[PDB]
């Protein structure tokens, strides 16, 4: 249990979770604000 | 007894040393008049994987 | 917005080649569409793609982009006020974010260096402390300025290991 | 020795019967750490109470509709009911209120004695209370916890009804998914003919 | 022991409490040594005073226009407004010339209050705590009453006005109308003129 949490806190698992979430947010931003060549003004 | 006491951190002055300009704990100093009496222990390993070696009195600073 | 021509680049909104680019892509979309009957899902998907292309081309027209002879937008990165959104503002956003990432890393490595076994915590990341330092790194530019002014950003020359030369 | 969640199986070693509704049910050992155990007892208690309130407010409007006092929609249809404010602002204020109250709850969990005095009027809930998750002085407006002998079995009753309502709410969600009406409709439909209508009765495999 | 932003926990060690506004609020530990702490106390003073002035000067044209007694422009297009005594840049350079002197003198005081008027050699500044000069800077000058109370009052009003000024800056960046216009719109339909209708029409 706690050890499993520690296992999750390992570098590979944490890298995979962090990049999964990051890719998710970036994909969602490119879905809701798509095709952004430059910052509008 | 000569040289740094045991337990003190000494700055390495040997130019070729892997831990040059780094700090290491003194483990023991040999008082039998050997050339490199100062045994210094290092947290970080060198390329050979060792964490300690011998230094002279002028190759350390504290 | 209406942008002045610069470096021999006409605005994309009033560019005939930009209109040709839009036209060509839309016609390609129509061709792709024609083989599908309107009721089927690919037909609606292609119509949505056409809509997306139209609104993209429109947004690029309005966003003050300068197009070339080829007909595609060109970025002005010399610092011009009329084209700051091309490089400066996203450049500032990147510099802020990248400095945040780096400062969170520097803070964690310096904090973990005080642990009993720093190298084990290097691979098994203390997630609560890590996240605390990550959110403290929101004010990276300030804290970096403090480190620079106090002289603790940069280690002195004597402490760093160097080659015997 | 005590009754357990599965007779003949030893209760979980990290569970020693010193908690309400302790039946040694933890095959995943999710509460082996006492610090984790405290947090998780609080999670059960909070989810229990919220699920019970959830069942009460998802059943009571439809019961009043059936009786004839007033006309109200189902628990699901209440989401799209048009109120004074849209779902945006209503939820906004709701979440502001819950950030206030749940920060007070959070710091009660961290510090039991903390969050026992009114921050705006100085009213003392309970002078130096330690039982986390059970703020009697703060919420016991009837004095139904003034005796520990009474309080422990009332705690047991709360936990049991809470777990039952958690299962009930999960059932409510699954029933609306699988049938399409409110829970109380589904109940009366099953009552009318348990051999024709119901899961595996309506041929809704 | 001071009144604290988070009553359950305890105040940070580097926040002593005597500071005029110390409510122990420093989650991201920017305080650290007292030296940059003083640089922050003065920074907070300046931001509060300038933002109080900023909120008042961004509201006052709006209040006057909406009441209809002075048809002034909105604060955001105020710079865009034409009719000033000189070109935006010309008065800007004059403005920064005028401010370079005053702000470098304040910096000298920040560095050393004692260090810092030759225009009227008789006119000096009475010695005071850093950031609160007094003397000629307070012609009203009734400090014989409570002091730390009044300083805390200034600081909290400043903190509020800065939150308000950032808020309205975001509000125009997301609505493009005056802050009081936003305010009255929220009065008219509180459930349908709030943040959810913000769209970021223009930066
Ligand atoms: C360091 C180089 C670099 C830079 C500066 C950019 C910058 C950008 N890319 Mg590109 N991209 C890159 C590498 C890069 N990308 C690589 C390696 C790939 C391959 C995976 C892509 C594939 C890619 C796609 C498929 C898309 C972008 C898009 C974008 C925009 C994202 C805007 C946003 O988040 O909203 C921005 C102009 C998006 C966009 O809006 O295009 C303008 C978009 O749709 N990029
Ligand atoms: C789609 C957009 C995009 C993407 C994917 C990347 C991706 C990358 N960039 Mg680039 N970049 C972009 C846009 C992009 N960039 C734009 C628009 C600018 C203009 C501001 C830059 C300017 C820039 C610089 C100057 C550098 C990068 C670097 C990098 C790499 C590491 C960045 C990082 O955060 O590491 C995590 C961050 C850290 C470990 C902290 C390190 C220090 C960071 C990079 C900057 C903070 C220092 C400070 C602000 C002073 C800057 C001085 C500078 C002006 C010379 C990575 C490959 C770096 C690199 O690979 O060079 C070797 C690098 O030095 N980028
Ligand atoms: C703690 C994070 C950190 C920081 C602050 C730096 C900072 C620096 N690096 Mg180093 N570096 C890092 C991590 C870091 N690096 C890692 C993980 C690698 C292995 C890939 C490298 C590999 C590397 C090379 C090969 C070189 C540098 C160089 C540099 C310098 C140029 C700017 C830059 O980062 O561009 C380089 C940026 C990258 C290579 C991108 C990698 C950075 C990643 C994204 C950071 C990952 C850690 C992240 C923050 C999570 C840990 C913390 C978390 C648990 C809380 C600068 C001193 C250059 C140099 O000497 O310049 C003078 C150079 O040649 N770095
Ligand atoms: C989890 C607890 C909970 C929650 C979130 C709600 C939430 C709601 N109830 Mg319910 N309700 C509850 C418990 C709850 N109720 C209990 C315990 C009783 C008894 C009721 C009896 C009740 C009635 C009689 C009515 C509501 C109504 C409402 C709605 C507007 C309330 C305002 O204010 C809202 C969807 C009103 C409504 O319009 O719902 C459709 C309504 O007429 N509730
Ligand atoms: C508090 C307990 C409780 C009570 C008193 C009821 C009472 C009722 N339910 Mg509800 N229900 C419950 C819990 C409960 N349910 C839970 C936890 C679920 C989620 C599985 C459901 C899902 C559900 C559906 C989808 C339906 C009912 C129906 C019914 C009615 C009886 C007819 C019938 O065949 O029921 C059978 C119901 C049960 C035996 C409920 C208990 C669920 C057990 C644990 C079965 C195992 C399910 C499991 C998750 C399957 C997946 C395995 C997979 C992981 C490999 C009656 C009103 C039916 C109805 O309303 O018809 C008018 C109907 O269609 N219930
Ligand atoms: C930019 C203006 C500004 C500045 C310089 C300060 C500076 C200070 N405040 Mg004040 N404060 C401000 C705004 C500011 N605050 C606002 C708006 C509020 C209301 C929400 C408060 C409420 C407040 C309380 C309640 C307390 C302080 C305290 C402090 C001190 C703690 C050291 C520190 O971490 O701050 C240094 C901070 C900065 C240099 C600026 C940080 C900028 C952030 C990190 C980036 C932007 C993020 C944001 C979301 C946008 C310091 C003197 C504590 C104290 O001892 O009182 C004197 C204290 O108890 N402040
Ligand atoms: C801080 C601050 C700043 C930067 C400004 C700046 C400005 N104000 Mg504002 N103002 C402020 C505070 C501030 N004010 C306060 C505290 C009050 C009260 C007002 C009340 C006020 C009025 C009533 C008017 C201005 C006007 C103006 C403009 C012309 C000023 C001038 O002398 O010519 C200028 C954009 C004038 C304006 O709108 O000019 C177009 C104008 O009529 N201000
Ligand atoms: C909520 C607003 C507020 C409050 C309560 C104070 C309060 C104070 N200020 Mg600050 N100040 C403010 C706004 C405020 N100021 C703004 C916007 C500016 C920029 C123009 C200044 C510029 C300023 C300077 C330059 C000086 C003060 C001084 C003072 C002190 C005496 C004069 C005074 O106003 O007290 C009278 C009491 C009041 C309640 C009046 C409030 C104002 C109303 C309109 C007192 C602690 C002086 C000082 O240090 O005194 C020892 C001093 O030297 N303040
Ligand atoms: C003193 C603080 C203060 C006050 C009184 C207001 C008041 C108002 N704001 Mg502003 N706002 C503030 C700060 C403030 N704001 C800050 C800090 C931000 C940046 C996050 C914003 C960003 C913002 C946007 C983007 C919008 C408003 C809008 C509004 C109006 C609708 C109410 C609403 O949706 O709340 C929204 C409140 C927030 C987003 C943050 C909570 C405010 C503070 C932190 C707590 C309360 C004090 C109302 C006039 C809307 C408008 O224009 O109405 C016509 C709108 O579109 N606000
Ligand atoms: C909080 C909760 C429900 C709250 C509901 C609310 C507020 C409902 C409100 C509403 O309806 C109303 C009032 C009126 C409507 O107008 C509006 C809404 C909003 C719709 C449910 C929790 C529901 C929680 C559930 C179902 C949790 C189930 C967990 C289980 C079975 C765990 C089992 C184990 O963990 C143990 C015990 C031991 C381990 O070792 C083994 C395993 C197996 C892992």
């Amino acid at each position: 249990m706690k050890n499993f949490q520690i296992y999750l806190s390992t570098a590979p698992v944490l890298a995979a979770v962090w990049f999964t979430v990051l890719a998710g947010i970036l994909i969602e931003l490119n879905r809701f604000f798509p095709d952004a060549l430059s910052f509008p003004l | 007894q000569v040289g740094p006491p045991r337990g003190t951190m000494v700055k390495i002055l040997r130019p070729e040393s892997y831990w040059f300009n780094d700090y290491g704990k003194v483990i023991s100093v040999d008082q039998t008049g050997v050339r490199y009496p100062v045994v210094v222990r290092f947290e970080k390993v060198n390329y050979a994987g060792v964490s300690t070696n011998n230094y002279a009195l002028d190759e350390v600073e504290y | 917005r209406d942008v002045q021509p610069y470096a021999g680049l006409t605005p994309c909104k009033t560019s005939k080649a930009f209109a040709k680019r839009e036209k060509t892509e839309l016609k390609a979309l129509e061709k792709r569409l024609k083989k599908y009957d309107p009721e089927s899902a690919p037909a609606l998907a292609l119509q949505a793609t056409m809509e997306k292309t139209k609104t993209r081309f429109a947004n690029y027209g309005e966003s003050g982009l300068l197009c070339g002879k080829d007909g595609l937008p060109h970025l002005i990165v010399d610092g011009n006020l009329e084209h700051l959104g091309e490089f400066a503002i996203p450049g500032l956003g990147f510099l802020y974010v990248a400095g945040w990432i780096g400062y969170a890393g520097r803070s964690y490595i310096q904090e973990n260096k005080t642990a009993s076994k720093p190298t084990e915590g290097e691979i098994i990341i203390d997630v609560p402390k890590a996240l605390g330092l990550m959110f403290q790194a929101g004010a990276w530019p300030l804290l970096a300025g403090l480190e620079l002014k106090n002289g603790t950003l940069t280690a002195p020359e004597s402490e760093i290991t160097v080659s015997p030369r | 020795e005590r009754p357990v969640w599965y007779p003949g199986k030893a209760p979980a070693p990290h569970l020693d019967g010193s908690l309400p509704g302790d039946f040694g049910f933890d095959p995943l050992s999710l509460s082996a750490d006492p610090e984790m155990r405290k947090w998780m007892v609080q999670a059960e208690l909070q989810h229990a109470r919220w699920a019970m309130l959830g069942v009460a407010g998802a059943v009571a409007p439809e019961l009043l509709t059936k009786i004839g006092v007033a006309d109200l929609p189902n628990w699901v249809d209440a989401g799209t009911y048009q109120y004074w404010a849209p779902a945006g602002p209503l939820f906004f204020i709701q979440m502001a209120m819950f950030n206030w109250a749940e920060v007070r709850r959070w710091q009660d969990m961290k510090n039991p004695g903390s969050m026992n005095t009114d921050p705006l009027f100085g009213y003392n809930s309970n002078d130096t209370n330690t039982d986390v998750g059970y703020p009697g002085g703060l919420f016991d407006k009837l004095g139904y916890a003034k005796d520990p002998a009474k309080a422990k079995e009332l705690k047991l009753k709360e936990i049991k009804n809470g777990r039952l309502a958690m299962v009930a709410f999960l059932g409510i969600c699954a029933q609306y998914v699988q049938t399409g009406q409110g829970p109380v409709e589904n109940l009366f439909s099953h009552i009318a003919s348990p051999g024709s209508v119901g899961y595996f009765g309506s041929q809704g495999l | 022991t001071q009144p604290m932003w988070f009553p359950g926990m305890d105040a940070p060690q580097h926040l002593k409490g005597e500071l005029p506004g110390d409510y122990g609020f420093d989650p991201l530990n920017l305080g650290k040594e007292p030296k940059d702490l003083e640089w922050y106390v003065q920074a907070e003073l300046q931001h509060g005073r300038w933002a109080m002035l900023g909120v008042a000067g961004a509201a006052a044209p709006e209040i006057l226009t909406k009441m209809g007694i002075s048809d002034l422009p909105n604060w955001h297009d105020a710079p865009n407004y034409q009719g000033y005594f000189t070109d935006a840049t010309t008065l800007f350079w004059v403005q920064m010339l005028m401010m370079n002197w005053a702000e470098v003198r304040r910096w000298q005081d920040m560095r050393k209050p004692g260090s810092v008027d030759p225009a009227f050699s008789g006119n000096k500044l009475p010695s005071g705590i850093v950031g609160y000069p007094g003397g000629i800077f307070d012609p009203l000058g009734y400090a014989k009453g409570d002091l730390n109370k009044l300083k805390a009052k200034e600081i909290a009003n400043g903190r509020l006005a800065m939150v308000a000024f950032a808020g309205i800056m975001v509000q125009y960046d997301h609505t493009g109308v005056g802050p009081v216009a936003n305010l009255v719109a929220h009065m008219s339909d509180p459930a349908h003129n709030n943040v959810f209708q913000a769209k970021f029409i223009g930066f």
